[PDB]
RNA sequence: CCCAAUGUGAUUUUAAUAGCUUCUUAGGA
RNA sequence: UCCUAAGAAGCUAUUAAAAUCACAUU
């Protein structure tokens, strides 16, 4: 069921970015919102997985905002 | 508590009409049964009101305590849920950027989708460089990228011919690589 | 052979270079629009014209031009009459040149009239093309736009180049007709003065004026004593009215000497009273209208004079400067310190209005006077900063703060325990017929002002007033069922007091604070001020956080407590009477449960003959609604106040709606903006004013269907007489014919049976009449909305059904099934399965993601899911059993956690009834 | 009272149930006991009614005593707002327009245009900046205005040297420009 | 920051209505 | 002594209203 799992992961990923105070940077929040809303409207999984790689790269660029080496165990 | 009086009264009343005892005695028994039943119902109404009141208090304590437990832990729950869902998708591009990020190989930009777009990535050590850079090329997010410049931590430019095992102690790590999407 | 001798006589004395436009001696045949009323036919319709020969000019370099000589055959007695009338008006510069001659055909002399240098099309062809619009039949509109240089012939290759919403440049291409239409309005006032001074009597009709503005037909005029002539103009002006604002005709009145090559007039900035300018504009273009015009509606005689005079004010208010309208303020002294306060209002529709209870000196303020002076925008806007906001075309008043505010919307919360349960039951597999389509969409800081700028679709719109004043009396027949009137503050009902009070009152408390602080004598004393004074008020715009299938932002308008508290005391007795009624046209207050959906559908089917069903859509409905139709809706709701209010109290109440919910200031991000029109969601009357608008547009479509049908081809003598009387009741009677208003309502209620709820409707209609043209169809709504609502209605969002055993395709987002329930069949509603699964997966608060706290939530969603169990698709029938199986799991987990926490079981075992179908089936069986 | 009559009648009946052997006197004791008990239960029921009605009256009085507080509290906040806004009006600039009016009355929309000391301009893109504000002074509303500050959509200060065709992708649009009347 | 109206589900309190028991009083035998 | 007619007290059920809360339509 990978299309519904990608759309459900999009909602959880933007909820994590919002709690990390990304709304405090208007030019960054406006890109995260557009990647999220596109993944929800997508119809082919090969589009939705490319936009998921851009949206996740926001969270990985915020060095020290998540303990990724502990979350990834 | 008045049940004992109710139980003994109904047994004595049914025994009296079964044996055919005198009607004034059967009336004394029936009338005793009516007040004993009324005392049993009056006791039962008290316990049923106290049990109703305790069931509400126990329920409201459960809702109050568990609602506060949901609300207080939300940040740790969301991050744990996210890094659980990314394992079930099992996409190679998502796995490739997460497995690089464990080791400190992270992007400075949002990763671009269009051809010939700019990307910048941190390289912590030669032992990481060797797994992702190959000649003029760089491999990240399960795609091929072409390198256009590299810098020391002091912003001094470094040529791709300088980055080798024997020379690696002389470079000022972490390096920053700039690359473009190939197509 | 002979036709060259005719062609040379048609040229005559004049310098001309004519070419034949058909066969030379016989007449040409053309299809053209006519405004007609005889002893045997009446309407505004297309007919074949067959009496005329035609010739077209070449120029001096061999190219054809827009100049025709039109020649026709006469009976000799009509030829002598039309020559006798022409020689009296011959000196007028608004009259087309004529030549009268006799010529030989078939061996005999025949009389001819030639009419010189006419255009291809008439003023009736331009009016009939912009009314009655079809995007696949534009050929007359395209040729008029190209002939008069409005656009190149390449313009029509755009996708939807006519859609006012998708191609808003069409408002520039149509406004290039404006000065051509204004020169035609001026030539008509010259022709009326010529008829009067010459002593001539007759009717002016649009089919006798060319697109250069010249008048050319006199065969039905009569003589009278000189200086006592009478031009009749009642259809000419009224039928043309909606084209005057569409083509922006009076735009030249804004320039010096009214010359489009000179600069704009610079008005005195302090000026608010334009009463002498409005009276001068009326005498220039509408001199012979023959009904009294009041520039200020506070002078009008009744509701029908208010609708008449306001229609000229929406036209003339386009000339005056935008800063001149809105609240009028004065300096007053309270305890010796100077306040600025509103003491009147200037309206684009109602004119200038002044308050009757102004005090210039006061020693103290009551609690009632503190509400009025805190709600009034005067003290807020006079003490704020100047604002120039380049993000919008809407007018900006002031910034109330030193910073701008940007409001985001965050994503929904994910209920993972329900999604993992549904996936284990095999939901969401790829290629399934049930999938997720409803989500919470996030929004960035630009969203609030980006949604506000959609008020750019509200445009000044002038109605056909002779049509509108008939339609209002047939719309009022739908509201004869009910009762209404004023009530005291002790009789008012409030649903929820812990909701916002609007601006500024939300600084200090919820609506509960004001209903507790105001005694009933403070509340009854505020209502009595609004019958003698105008309170203008501020409204907040807030973004909405709720689930949807579409990603555009949604906003809600929070109306102030002064407006909310007093509108509720004027209207609530009627609104409670509309909601309590059953079997009516307006179905507000009726439930779908306990057999109510079946009773609604059995009522709309009525006793209609040859029945089909249809339903239709309103594009941009809340933004695009005209002010002339939102004023008409509140004048219909006020017709219940005939005993408790005078004519003066009813005017000052209307002014209070127009100052508070129609044209008012808007708080959006810490700044004040001027709203042009359209409905505000917090207006207590919104669902009821929408229902009056929805009936008005459906009555209008049936008048246009019947009046534009060719009356010679109607086979039934009853419907010929109905068409002939309808034309008189619009364009020739001037009082209400009550017996015809009852007869047209009785016709309409049989052949066109409606069920209405706010902006949503179903109709059951006679399909034999609708295909003959005797009642409305989906093309008549497309034509009306195009010129009336100024929006293009795509047929892709309309529907129709041929089989009544299927029911309506959609009403209130729910589909229908005919199903067996006991011994007999009933209609049941069902939702979209993706809306019911979406509400299980996605939630607006974090504590909604533990189901043991929330079992009441899943019982409510299973009541809406139940009808899906009777549907032929098993993937829809499984959605109800998913909800019942999850409710059992939640009670088993709740029972386990309660025992682990307290070592003692719950005593309420009665939760067992909620995982069995019998509790839910009882919601859809009659007799409760 | 009726209770003491009930308690003394209970003892008078109970001593005869215990040792008394005459039902005759028991029937007289029973009737007088049931009368006294009936009067006691009637007095207790009337007492209980008046007590429950007194708690309703006291809670109604507390609801009124708390509602007159909130009326007086909000009245002080409304007067504090209205009498503060009188300090922001430059009365010399407002007197000039109101004395020039024919009848002492003016449109509200002209008051910020003709009297405000300060302007905020909200700008969506660099083409709109260049067409309206380029330089350090500009003309709007038939007055001359001088720029004191610029800030971005994050409320960070922007220096005028940063706003150009080349650098415009690096700014958080819209910009807000604040100016004073020259 | 968080509008308006309508409908439905659940829990709690209060009023009325019926039966059920006892007490008191009165008529008839 | 029985039958009966009325009032009070208690018990039980039902209906209505109010408060609180969930969901749905526009
Ligand atoms: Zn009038
Ligand atoms: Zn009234």
């Amino acid at each position: 069921s990978k299309m519904s799992d990608v759309k459900c992961t999009s909602v959880v990923l933007l909820s994590v970015l919002q709690q990390l105070r990304v709304e405090s940077s208007s030019k960054l929040w406006a890109q995260c919102v557009q990647l999220h809303n596109d993944i929800l409207l997508a119809k082919d999984t090969t589009e939705a997985f490319e936009k998921m790689v851009s949206l996740l790269s926001v969270l990985l660029s915020m060095q020290g905002a998540v303990d990724i080496n502990k979350l990834c165990e | 508590p008045s049940y004992a009086a109710f139980a003994t009264a109904q047994e004595a009343y049914e025994q009296a009409v079964a044996n055919g005892d005198s009607e004034v005695v059967l009336k004394k028994l029936k009338k005793s049964l009516n007040v004993a039943k009324s005392e049993f119902d009056r006791d039962a109404a008290m316990q049923r009101k106290l049990e109703k009141m305790a069931d509400q208090a126990m329920t409201q304590m459960y809702k109050q305590a568990r609602s506060e437990d949901k609300r207080a832990k939300v940040t740790s729950a969301m991050q744990t849920m996210l890094f659980t869902m990314l394992r079930k998708l099992d996409n190679d591009a998502l796995n490739n950027i997460i497995n690089n990020a464990r080791d400190g190989c992270v992007p400075l930009n949002i990763i671009p989708l269009t051809t010939a777009a700019k990307l910048m990535v941190v390289i912590p050590d030669y032992n990481t460089y060797k797994n992702t850079c190959d000649g003029t090329t760089f491999t990240y997010a399960s795609a091929l990228w072409e390198i256009q410049q590299v810098v020391d931590a002091d912003s001094k430019i470094v040529q791709l011919s300088e980055i080798s095992m024997d020379n690696s102690p002389n470079l000022a790590w972490p390096l920053i690589v700039t690359a473009l999407r190939a197509n | 052979a002979d036709a060259q001798s005719f062609l040379n006589r048609v040229c005559g004395v004049s310098a001309a270079r004519l070419t034949p436009c058909g066969t030379g001696t016989s007449t040409d045949v053309v299809y053209r629009a006519f405004d007609i009323y005889n002893d045997k036919v009446a309407g505004f319709a297309k007919f074949l014209k067959t009496n005329c020969c035609r010739f077209q000019e070449k120029d001096e370099d061999d190219n054809l031009i827009d100049s025709y000589f039109v020649v026709k055959r006469h009976t000799f007695s009509n030829y002598q009459h039309e020559e006798t009338i022409y020689n009296l008006l011959k000196d007028c510069p608004a009259v087309a040149k004529h030549d009268f001659f006799k010529f030989r055909i078939d061996g005999d002399m025949v009389p001819h009239i030639s009419r010189q240098r006419l255009t291809k099309y008439t003023m009736a062809d331009l009016v009939y093309a912009l009314r009655h619009f079809d995007e696949g039949n534009c050929d007359t509109l395209k040729e008029i736009l190209v002939t008069y240089n409005c656009c190149d012939d390449d313009y029509f290759n755009k996708k939807d180049w006519y859609d006012f919403v998708e191609n808003p440049d069409i408002l520039r291409v149509y406004a290039n007709l404006g000065e051509r239409v204004r020169q035609a309005l001026l030539k008509t006032v010259q022709f009326c003065d010529a008829m009067r001074n010459a002593g001539i009597v007759g009717v002016l009709t649009l089919d006798n004026q060319d697109l250069n503005g010249n008048w050319y037909d006199f065969g039905d005029f009569i003589q009278t004593t000189p200086g006592s002539g009478v031009p009749v103009v009642d259809s000419y002006y009224s039928l043309l009215m909606p084209i005057l604002t569409l083509t922006r005709a009076l735009t030249a009145e804004s320039h010096v000497d009214t010359d489009l090559t000179k600069p704009y007039i610079k008005w005195d900035l302090l000026k608010y009273d334009f009463t002498e300018e409005r009276l001068k504009l009326f005498d220039r273009y509408f001199k012979y209208w023959d009904q009294t015009y009041h520039p200020n509606c506070v002078n009008c005689l009744d509701d029908r004079c208010i609708l008449h005079c306001a229609n000229f004010n929406v036209l003339f208010s386009t000339v005056f400067p935008p800063t001149s309208f809105g609240p009028l303020v004065r300096k007053i002294f309270v305890d010796g310190v100077p306040f600025v306060v509103s003491t009147g209002y200037h309206f684009r529709e109602l004119g200038v209005v002044h308050n009757q209870d102004v005090n210039l000196h006061s020693s103290r303020l009551s609690f009632k006077e503190l509400l009025v002076y805190a709600a009034d925008p005067a003290m807020h806007a006079a003490s704020g900063n100047l604002l120039l906001d380049k993000r919008t075309t809407c007018f900006s008043v002031a910034a109330l703060t030193n910073n701008v505010a940007f409001q985001t919307v965050k994503p929904g919360n994910f209920n993972k325990d329900f999604y993992d349960f549904a996936v284990s039951k095999g939901f969401f597999k790829e290629g399934s017929s049930v999938e997720l389509k409803h989500f919470f969409f996030a929004q960035d800081g630009n969203a609030a002002i980006s949604d506000y700028d959609y008020y750019r679709y509200n445009l000044p719109t002038m109605c056909d007033i002779r049509q509108l004043l008939f339609v209002v009396e047939v719309v009022d027949k739908y509201f004869d069922c009910y009762d209404g009137g004023c009530i005291n503050a002790n009789q008012v009902i409030v649903n929820n007091l812990d909701k916002s009070a609007g601006f500024p009152f939300n600084k200090w408390g919820k609506a509960r604070l004001y209903y507790d602080s105001m005694s009933y004598e403070d509340q009854d004393a505020l209502f009595a001020y609004t019958k003698r004074n105008v309170i203008p008020t501020i409204t907040q715009m807030n973004l909405k956080y709720a689930i949807s299938a579409k990603n555009r932002a949604r906003t809600v308008a929070g109306v102030s407590i002064c407006s909310t508290m007093t509108n509720r005391q004027f209207h609530q007795k009627l609104l409670k009477s509309i909601a309590a009624t059953r079997g009516a046209t307006v179905v507000i207050g009726t439930s779908k449960f306990y057999g109510g959906w079946h009773n609604m559908l059995k009522t709309v089917y009525s006793d209609v003959e040859n029945p089909h069903l249809m339903g239709w859509d309103y594009p941009k409905c809340d933004r695009a609604m005209p002010n002339m139709l939102r004023i008409m809706a509140s004048l219909v709701l006020a017709r219940k106040h005939t005993t408790c209010c005078s004519l003066s109290h009813r005017f000052y109440r209307l002014a209070n709606e127009c100052a508070q919910v129609l044209s008012e200031m808007v708080m959006c991000g810490g700044s004040l903006y001027v709203k042009p029109g359209g409905t505000s969601s917090g207006d207590a009357t919104t669902a009821y004013a929408n229902s009056v608008f929805n009936i008005c547009q459906a009555v209008t479509a049936n008048v246009n269907a019947l009046l534009s049908t060719d009356g010679n081809k109607i086979a039934d003598k009853y419907v010929r007489n109905l068409q002939h009387r309808l034309y008189e009741c619009l364009y020739r009677n001037r009082d209400v014919d009550t017996d015809f208003v009852n007869e047209f309502y009785a016709y309409l209620r049989k052949h066109f049976s409606m069920m209405i709820l706010s902006d949503d409707a179903v109709v059951c209609f006679n399909s034999t009449y609708a295909s003959q043209g005797l009642v409305a169809s989906i093309k008549n709504f497309k034509s009306v909305l195009y010129y009336q609502n100024n929006v293009f209605m795509s047929e892709a969002k309309c529907w129709t059904e041929t089989d009544l055993t299927k029911g309506p395709h959609e009403f209130c987002s729910q589909h229908t099934m005919l199903v067996k329930q006991g011994d007999d069949y009933v209609y049941l509603p069902y939702p979209d399965p993706s809306r019911i699964l979406g509400a299980g997966c996605f939630v607006d608060d974090i504590v909604k993601t533990d189901g043991t706290l929330m079992i009441e939530r899943f019982v409510s969603l299973a009541i809406d899911a139940y009808p899906l169990t009777k549907h032929p698709n098993q993937e829809y029938a499984d959605v109800f059993h998913l909800y019942l199986q999850y409710i059992r799991k939640l009670h088993d987990e709740l029972t386990g956690h309660m025992l682990d926490m307290y070592s003692v079981m719950l005593t309420n075992d009665n939760t067992s009834r909620y995982w069995e179908p019998e509790f839910y089936e009882a919601m859809y069986t009659p007799h409760t």
